């Protein structure tokens, strides 16, 4: 987004300055490139005079404003995809209930219990659980009155700003490229849940290339549905964005929250509204106050959803701002927030289609870094998607998702104190794929020292799980 | 052939 003003504040939000992943015995083994992100303005690994401050905002650098016939067009487009998108899931988008929003539904997970409150809570010392009753489903007088100011849509808030604790490559580790996750307030996620859940909860159920979105898939049993489908086409293309969320520009989240979220879609008006609220936001990062214009948060909790419907509207317009005739079946695409495969039995220019993406803010380039750019003739086996590809197991004649071993490596390298046990099972269910020979490679230096699930069994489970 | 251009 476009940061339009700067100010302090005797109020310090204390920011992360700590660092949650130790390393394991695996990182001498692996000695990945790959470490945590720097998480104090004190880490010796970064370059001198790199300041994460600077760098981790460095992502906002404006807020596109788009043309009036650009803005008609992508006006269509996101008609067109929210039609589409409507047949599929239905319109019964009547609000959930505080009850069914705390707790979920069939499709939708409850809300986290113990996870950060936001602010003003998190200045208060309040935890969630003091704000709303999880087991219960119900809030306390402090929430019940943010819910009516959004009901009178009255309410306003700040984003808090959180460094984002995780493994990145050590070249960006270096040059400070901290991510930062914007922590909204309980209440709000509460609400966003109570407009627009009971959609969220279909998306999820109906995950695939007919709406466009992976959101809510089981990459164990779904990359198979998604191989056979993508690789029927004679073109397939993996795209990279540059800062895609950061890049949403306001004409266009607006736009699409007015197309997809009306109420004649079911959708109570204040869909639209709380979606709206995250456009022009106001983030607290110590005793600074950085006010933004557009852009998504990533703390919403829809964050995920309405990127990826912003990246399918994205593909429409790129293609009719460039192409004539170009319809929701001149191409397939499945995409998780800016994660995309799309696909064409037509000869699409993806090079060409470069500025027209850039009307809307965004920049794309080929997954794969080529000097040429974007190319004709990929196939599925080519792609990366949600960081893993999409390879024929020989057993069984279906698709298994297979991550990188160098990603594996560095997974296994770094873990939280006294969690590296639960790791190692979690992360054996990703590296089942890639073969007994390289299992047995990525967890041999945790023999004798934890137990490691047997190749067999996971393998047998994945079995039935992809066929039963 | 493939789509138009405009």
């Amino acid at each position: 987004g476009l940061i339009v003003d700067t100010r302090d504040v005797e109020e310090r939000v204390h920011v992360m300055r700590k660092t949650k992943l130790a390393p394991t015995v695996a990182h001498g083994v692996f000695n990945p490139e790959f470490g945590p992100a720097a998480l104090s303005n004190k880490d010796p690994r970064l370059n001198e005079g790199v300041v994460l401050d600077e760098v981790i905002f460095s992502k906002h650098k404006g807020d596109t404003k788009m043309s009036a016939e650009d803005k008609a067009l992508f006006r269509r487009c996101a008609a067109d995809y929210a039609s589409r998108l409507h047949s599929v899931l239905g319109t019964a988008n009547a609000p959930l209930s505080i009850y069914e929003a705390i707790k979920g539904v069939d499709g939708l997970d409850a809300m986290e219990p113990d996870t950060a409150p936001g602010l003003p809570w998190a200045l208060q010392g309040k935890r969630r659980g003091a704000l709303i009753d999880f087991e219960n489903g119900t809030v306390g007088p402090e929430v019940e009155a943010a819910l009516k100011l959004m009901e009178k849509r009255e309410y306003k808030f700040a984003c808090q700003t959180f460094l984002k604790d995780e493994i990145r490559p050590m070249e960006k580790v270096r040059a400070g490229k901290t991510r930062i996750v914007d922590v909204l307030p309980v209440e709000h996620i509460l609400y966003t849940r109570m407009m627009i859940g009971r959609f969220c909860a279909q998306m999820h159920s109906n995950n695939g290339p007919q709406i466009g979105s992976a959101v809510g898939c089981n990459p164990d049993v779904d990359w198979q549905r998604f191989g056979t489908h993508f690789a029927q086409y004679r073109n397939v293309w993996d795209v990279d964005y540059s800062a895609f969320d950061a890049n949403h520009c306001s004409d266009a989240m607006n736009i699409m929250f007015e197309e997809v979220f009306r109420t004649e879609f079911g959708f109570h008006p204040n869909a639209e509204w709380i979606l709206k609220t995250l456009v022009n936001t106001e983030h607290a990062y110590e005793n600074k106050r950085i006010t933004v214009e557009g852009g998504m948060p990533s703390g919403c909790s829809a964050t995920s959803i309405i990127n990826t419907i912003l990246n399918n509207i994205y593909v429409l317009y790129a293609l009719r701002r460039h192409y004539e005739g170009v319809e929701l079946d001149t191409y397939t695409m499945i995409s998780y927030g800016d994660d995309i495969v799309v696909a064409s039995d037509y000869d699409l220019d993806f090079e060409a289609l470069k500025p027209h993406f850039k009307s809307l803010g965004q920049t794309i380039t080929p997954a794969d870094k080529s000097d040429k750019g974007f190319v004709l003739g990929h196939s599925i086996t080519d792609v990366t998607f949600l960081k893993r590809h999409f390879h024929m197991d020989y057993g069984t004649g279906f698709y298994k998702p297979v991550m990188a071993s160098k990603t594996l490596e560095a997974i296994l390298s770094f873990a939280r104190r006294g969690t590296i046990q639960e790791k190692l099972i979690s992360v054996a269910g990703l590296a089942v794929h890639s073969g007994p020979d390289e299992y047995r490679r990525l967890f041999e230096p945790f023999q004798g020292l934890f137990e490691i699930p047997s190749y067999r069994s996971l393998y047998l489970r994945w079995v039935n799980a992809v066929c039963g | 052939g493939p789509v138009k251009k405009p």
